[PDB]
């Protein structure tokens, strides 16, 4: 029941002592299904620091402090495990390898693309897969629609302009225009589809009056002749 | 398949036009399509059915 | 911790970079073909393995370029204000 | 070749989501 | 002329004999000895 | 984790003899 987020809700409301999640076997163990060993760098670790520092004053009504302090031993162990492992890494480096740049070029580029979830080229009908396309399109629109409207830039080239306290430099909206061309073209997609429907079905529905090798074919020139045969009059 | 298209007519013509040129160089065999329509055991069976129809009608 | 790179740094360090990004690409292909969005814990933990390899080559081996290809800009928040002329209904 | 350009400076990081820019962190 | 969903296409979705025959007939129509 | 330029990502990214031998005879 989001035990790692209810502590964030109690911290953001500035009242993590008046309730303090009411830690028993019925409440502290129901939202956990021992605390579940949180994942973030410090966004869920600084919460447990303040949660222990607040529950230092009751210190006996909440039995889950032993479960929190056991993971405090595991955090200090795995940091100490890594700090010995980082030291055994930095000695196990061969003094000559000469890491190749054009593979590190392919390693800096492909890592940067795989970070923010885009398709990486290697260089090393069917409505089932139609929903899997439109679920990534609607994924992008709902990600563009959570950015703040007051987004501004800062290039490294403004120091030649000597911007004063109130100067209104002209490079402030070089990220804001690109975020609204992207958000609005992802809504006019079925609009260019209707034009491309009206474009393809207007240039290809004839297909034998402009294309020369098709209007100079035997079967088409005979058929266009055959449909223009006027009826024979009887007597 | 009961109808023909402009795609169907040109594919019928081009496949038939390329196979006759593929016989002069003889890079195709075309022996299965010869002897099955010759069928010389049928041709004598055609003859023997023609031979008995002499005997039956005389 | 590390648990694999100390054994591998005695030989080449770049082969685990090549073999794991293919696993990152294959798991991402399995993520798009499952209509899921969040990355798995198996490839996120595998992601921090790759960044630790290239960092120590820049740290200790000190690669001869470490190429700088930056956009030389970064998004920042700017202030906002309503107008001071009052509303007319 | 006309290609739609990749905007990595706007894209939030997916694997970590803690090394994003401070305007893109909420 | 705008590739909008073209990346989502690329995200989710990743003869010789008769030419030399037409070359050979071109060689037969040069020498009448063939 | 610094972003890379888009114009750099777009920058890094028997049948003969079967008929000839038939053409020499006939």
């Amino acid at each position: 029941l989001q035990e790692q987020s209810e502590l964030m809700s109690t911290v953001m409301n500035n009242t993590p002592t008046t309730v303090a999640a009411l830690a028993a076997v019925a409440a502290a163990s129901e939202t956990n299904g021992t605390i579940p060993k949180p994942r973030s760098s410090a966004q869920l670790e600084q919460l447990l620091y303040r949660y222990r520092a607040i529950q230092n004053h009751p210190k006996e009504n909440k039995l889950e402090i032993k479960a929190i302090e056991d993971t405090f031993r595991n955090i200090s162990r795995d940091q100490d495990i890594y700090e010995t492992k980082l030291d055994t890494l930095r000695k196990s480096i061969d003094k000559g390898f000469q890491y190749d740049e054009d593979l590190l070029n392919k390693h800096l580029v492909a890592l940067q693309l795989l970070e923010k979830d885009t398709d990486v080229p290697d260089y090393f009908g069917d409505p089932d897969t139609e929903i899997r396309i439109s679920a990534r399109i609607s994924n992008r629109i709902n990600e563009l629609e959570r950015l703040p409207a007051n987004l501004g830039t800062y290039s490294l080239d403004d120091c030649l302009e000597f911007i004063t306290k109130d100067d209104l430099s002209s490079r402030m909206d070089t990220f804001k225009i690109k975020a609204l061309v992207e958000l609005k073209s992802l809504k006019l997609l079925t609009k260019q589809k209707s034009i491309r429907q009206k474009l393809i079905n207007n240039v290809a529905s004839q297909a034998h009056h402009n294309i020369p090798y098709l209007r100079d074919s035997p079967f088409t020139a005979a058929a266009q002749r055959s449909v223009q045969i006027r009826s024979k009059v009887i007597v | 398949y009961n109808n023909v298209t402009l795609k169907n007519l040109t594919a019928f013509q081009l496949l038939s036009q390329r196979e006759n040129i593929c016989e002069l160089l003889n890079l195709v065999e075309s022996t299965e399509r010869h002897n099955s329509i010759i069928n010389p055991e049928r041709q004598r069976m055609s003859l023997e059915e023609m031979k008995k129809m002499l005997d039956a009608l005389k | 911790g590390d648990d694999e790179i100390e054994n591998f740094r005695n030989g080449t360090p770049d082969k685990l970079v090549s073999d794991s990004l293919l696993k990152l690409k294959r798991l991402r292909k399995e993520r798009i073909l499952n209509k899921v969005l969040k990355p798995t814990t198996e490839e996120r933990e595998l992601y921090f393995k790759v960044k630790r390899i290239l960092k120590e080559v820049i740290l200790a081996k000190k690669v001869s370029k470490v190429p700088i290809n930056n956009v030389r800009a970064f998004p920042v928040l700017q202030t906002n204000y309503n107008g001071s002329i009052p509303v007319v209904r | 070749k006309k290609e739609f350009p990749v905007n990595l400076t706007i894209k939030k990081n997916v694997y970590d989501s803690a090394q994003d820019f401070n305007a893109l962190q909420d | 002329s705008l590739p909008i969903e073209d990346n989502y296409i690329r995200e989710v979705v990743g003869s010789k004999l008769m030419e030399c025959v037409n070359d050979a007939v071109q060689t037969l129509l040069q020498g009448d000895d063939k």
